[PDB]
């Protein structure tokens, strides 16, 4: 998709996990967007949840454990995209 | 090695003896010995004899006349400085993983701490926590969160070791200055003691204000202020008036549940024939449940309060 | 296999536990 | 060599003795000895005598009084720290080819892993896997894939060694961080224990929500919460009410299947003549199948729940 920055911003659910990355040697700052649903699914899977229970809307800041889950996903995503 | 000698000793003393010894050993030592035991294939006669000789030589030294240090210390402290000081000193003497640390914390604080987490994480922590502590924590949660946690616990399938380690590290990071958490100083009972030390007019004001507030703890303090065992310090005429105002069966049950000094005081306050009949009925009857005795004592204390308010009894 | 085995079996389990702990520490 | 001496010993001890020894030897050792045995053509008297002398000299040293390490360790750990801690420690002590590694994995994970493969490869792996593990894996597959695998297994003609090696290498490559796979922490039973520790009003809310959800595990927890063996901790009046509300035959069967303490408690709660008749009927009858006893106990527990809900019984 090609669109102005504001159009992309307005479609992002609040709150959302936004990670800043740099594609060296090119100048700028890239973004990796993870939806809260994906983070909740990953947390549920990593802690033995079977996924039967539907996710509930929270609109809350991610916990530090969820932050570490997001970082674990982010490292693999970064390696994959770099490759 | 010493571990191998201990393993041989445990094998050769019998299953019951080794099981009894493991009850006196820590988890790490039991695990290490069991791991060593499962790898044992042969124990030669020379090794067996050397192990027996070394164990007997060690036991000749001790021969330590092992004493239950906790129980003996508790009894000594109780008989020396009363129950309160003994319990305080034991608590001082008695006083880790993040989950284990949370088990050593106050229910509301831990509940609010894990409340800011994913419900599956909450359920996993509660499963890893103590059952009583988890039940206390869950009682403080909202209905929706409580139901979600109960549903998740009913479908718990285990957690990866890496996720467990990360959760433990996060819980350790979230810890605060929990050293010497909480403190047993007083409250309610101390308030009742202070009220008992304040004037008659002041205790009138006290009845007034306590009735005025929540009312529930007011009645709790009504019960708390003065006890049945304190009847021994009352004058004889008041005890006789209580005998007049108390049914024979209730008085008999209360004396059965009370101490011999109070029972003898009540019997002295009674007439000779009535006291003899009461003693005969006590002997011919059987044991009474604690709840019934407590209820009869509560009724007798209500009668005591009624008589004291009217001025017929001095407390 | 003399009566020494029976005497050792009759010893207090706490004594055996202390001896085992001492041997493990000396390891 | 030592292998030749062992082969001569096995030949000269008899077929039964050598077979018993092979039961205590690993697969590699048995294979090596059998390969050496088949190439034996002559065993001279001098060689035989030397082998006998060497074996007797070795057996003089041990003479090790071999003990069943696994069984003895299990018994010691059980009698020391209960069944749960003993089982956990045994699992810790107990804890390879790609196919062998897959046999040590969870059914769904292995099923989804091999699902992304050619059906013939799936059938070959399942044949090489354990029968129980393969059955668990096949139950999770779709109907079409399951039928195709069953058809292919019925016409399996063997695989080339090179193809087997390549399949094993691919399976090894596909492996993930499977170390310490899965973990036994709790669930359902732990949820029931937590519910039992939550208030009466809280357990009312619990009945509500559990009925509200799937309903099936709700009834499973209904059964799980409180057990028949827990009737020993109930007061005598409730036991007598249960006797009133339970048929004589069902009570007799349940007491037969229960522990002597619970049986004696029930007999004490009964009248003397009725208890004597119950004992006489128990003695004169014969063994009862476990299923019938369990069904009668389930009926008695349903009666217990009915009485407790009405308030006639306190649990």
């Amino acid at each position: 998709r090609i669109q102005p920055y504001h159009e992309f911003a307005r479609n992002l659910p609040v709150p959302t996990n936004l990670n800043l990355i740099h594609l060296k040697p090119l100048r700028g700052t890239g973004l990796v967007v993870f939806s809260p649903s994906l983070v909740f699914i990953a947390v549920d899977n990593l802690f033995g949840g079977d996924g039967r229970f539907p996710t509930k809307v929270e609109g809350r800041e991610f916990t530090h454990t969820e932050q570490r889950v997001i970082n674990r996903m982010l490292k693999l995503a970064l390696e994959g995209y770099s490759d | 090695s010493g571990t191998d000698k201990s393993v041989i000793l445990l094998m050769t003393i019998g299953e019951d003896r080794a099981a009894e010894v493991f009850k006196h050993l820590s988890t790490r030592e039991v695990q290490a010995l069991s791991t060593a035991m499962a790898n044992v294939r042969q124990i030669s006669n020379k090794q067996l004899t050397d192990v027996l000789s070394e164990f007997e030589q060690e036991a000749e030294q001790f021969a330590a006349l092992n004493i239950n240090a906790n129980e003996y210390l508790r009894s000594v402290l109780v008989k020396a400085l009363g129950e309160e000081r003994a319990s305080s000193l034991l608590e001082d003497i008695l006083e880790t993983s993040g989950i284990e640390t949370l088990n050593f914390m106050e229910p509301q604080s831990a509940a609010d701490l894990i409340r800011d987490e994913h419900p599956q994480i909450i359920a996993t922590i509660l499963v890893h926590l103590k059952r009583s502590q988890a039940a206390d924590i869950l009682a403080l949660f909202d209905e929706r969160l409580r139901h979600d946690v109960m549903l998740r616990i009913a479908t718990f399938g285990g957690v990866q070791p890496a996720a467990l380690a990360e959760l433990t590290e996060v819980l350790n990071g979230l810890l605060d200055g929990q050293n010497l958490k909480r403190s047993k100083m007083g409250g309610v009972r101390t308030a009742a003691e202070i009220i008992n030390l304040m004037k008659t007019q002041q205790e009138e004001a006290v009845i007034t204000a306590v009735r005025e507030f929540d009312g529930e703890l007011a009645q709790k303090i009504i019960d708390e202020m003065f006890l049945f065992e304190n009847l021994v310090d009352v004058d004889d005429r008041s005890i006789q008036r209580l005998l007049q105002e108390v049914d024979s069966e209730s008085l008999l049950i209360a004396l059965k549940g009370a101490e011999p000094p109070l029972r003898e005081k009540f019997l002295r306050n009674m007439s000779q024939r009535a006291a003899d009949i009461l003693r005969d009925d006590l002997a011919n009857r059987g044991p009474v449940r604690l709840s019934q005795v407590e209820n009869e004592q509560k009724a007798i204390l209500l009668i005591v309060r009624r008589l004291a308010e009217t001025g017929e009894m001095v407390i | 296999m003399s009566q020494r085995i029976r005497e050792m079996s009759d010893n207090d389990p706490r004594v055996v536990a202390l001896v085992i702990r001492q041997w493990m520490s000396n390891d």
